[PDB]
């Protein structure tokens, strides 16, 4: 598994963190080791910044969409400009059919009247 | 769904989990089955090296990197085009929606 | 039998258009912006970053179906077509 | 006949026009200066018209083919005619044969 190790790295890593999330939730359940107590508090605004930066996600993140639909559609532009269109000439020639998945052919002079088994 | 599950059944219709003081009763020295099926398998000694990995709150430096360039494209033009293009693109985001919904009929 | 793959085409063609359409009106469905609260602005930016690029790529994804698709009529219909390999025997 | 096979192809190419004018269409609607909104109806319109006509012309394809469909193997052939072609051919190869081993023997009689 040389190859998808480091992806591995960081899913592994996230994984342990998100354990020590479900960790302090096991502990967030809890009333005994611990005792919950609800007080409220105050986070005055810099800016309106959820706005603001939902616009860097259109920027951001709305160019890397814009960019990979893009480079879709570049590769798939590129890409149409040969399989099915030599099956063409050789069903024009001889016969064919389709029987579970493959494709088969005759050669026996079987439709044009002999009998030789 | 991950995602979007948790965060609505965050932000709407909920006693505020921001409150909360969270403050444990004592510190378990020794290895409490409590903890052994209570967790499946995992927390060591509850000791002074995991009150903080429990209660550890500052993020990774990366993201505060960001925030301070969140400031720096603050220190830019702003309030007369943050409130202006909420309301332009806000706009013709809706009516954009109302087109392409409006049509299936 | 016939109907039977047939009726799957038109059942794949009929699920990758709706998936196509609904994916891009969820795309404009996250494009309201808005005021927070209590979201913790990073995190939803980044994940709904996550979240668009996904979608992207399952934009993609539904493209290179409808082109399997069309790969897979066009070897149905030269096999099985009585008239056009009528003609070409004639011929 | 061989207009399907254009038919299809040009529904490729359409295809990927789609995809390309959606890119268009969002990397309009992310840039500050959206100026262009005559023009951005322009765009959503190709994205509605493009989807429409593809999906209209593959389902038209699809009763085409219910209607042509009969799940057996089509026994017709052409192999006789060509087993006589090929007959012919080499029986002017027979002759030719022949006409040039007569052509050497006068040959060599008219020389000496």
């Amino acid at each position: 598994l040389w190859p998808w190790d480091s992806v591995r790295n960081n899913l592994r890593s996230a994984l342990t963190e998100m354990c020590v999330l479900y960790d302090v939730l096991s502990i967030v359940r809890d009333k005994k080791f611990m005792t919950l107590d609800p007080v409220s508090q105050d986070a005055l605004p810099p800016k309106q910044n959820p706005q603001t930066l939902q616009l860097i996600s259109k920027k951001k993140s709305l160019a890397g969409a814009a960019q990979i639909l893009l480079k879709g559609a570049e590769r798939l532009t590129k890409s149409v400009t040969d399989f099915n269109s030599e099956l063409l000439r050789l069903r024009q020639h001889w016969k064919l059919r389709k029987v579970g998945d493959k494709i088969l052919g005759d050669l026996s002079y079987r439709s044009a009247g002999s009998l030789f088994p | 769904q991950l995602n979007t599950l948790n965060k609505v059944l965050k932000h709407e219709k909920t006693p505020l989990f921001r409150n909360q003081v969270i403050i444990p009763l004592v510190l378990s020295p020794d290895r409490d089955e409590d903890l052994m099926r209570q967790t499946e398998g995992r927390v060591p000694v509850f000791s002074h090296e995991v009150v903080p990995d429990h209660l550890r709150t500052k993020p990774d430096p990366e993201v505060e990197e960001q925030e301070k360039q969140l400031t720096t494209d603050a220190a830019r033009i702003g309030a007369d085009a943050a409130q202006k293009q909420i309301q332009s693109l806000n706009k013709m985001c809706s009516n954009l929606l109302e087109k392409i919904s409006k049509e299936e009929r | 039998s016939k109907e039977t793959l047939l009726q799957s085409y038109n059942k794949r063609l009929k699920d990758d258009i709706k998936s196509i359409m609904d994916n891009f009106t969820e795309i404009i469905k996250t494009a309201k912006i808005e005021d927070e609260t209590q979201v913790s602005r990073a995190t939803q930016g980044e994940q709904d970053n996550y979240e668009m690029h996904v979608r992207a790529a399952n934009i993609v994804r539904a493209g290179e179906s409808l082109m399997k698709l069309v790969s897979d009529l066009k070897q149905f219909l030269i096999l099985n077509d009585f008239p056009s390999v009528n003609e070409a025997i004639d011929q | 006949l061989a207009n399907e096979r254009l038919r299809a192809l040009e529904d490729i190419e359409r295809e990927i026009g789609a995809i390309l004018q959606n890119a268009g269409t969002v990397i309009l609607e992310l840039s500050k200066e959206k100026t262009n909104e005559r023009l951005l109806d322009r765009q959503a319109a190709a994205f509605t018209a493009s989807v429409q006509h593809v999906e209209a012309e593959l389902s038209a394809q699809i009763r085409y083919l219910t209607q042509v469909a009969t799940g057996q193997p089509h026994e017709g052939s052409s192999y006789s005619s060509r087993k006589d072609c090929q007959m012919a051919l080499k029986r002017v190869d027979y002759a030719r044969l022949k006409l040039s081993d007569v052509a050497r023997t006068c040959e060599q009689m008219l020389e000496n």
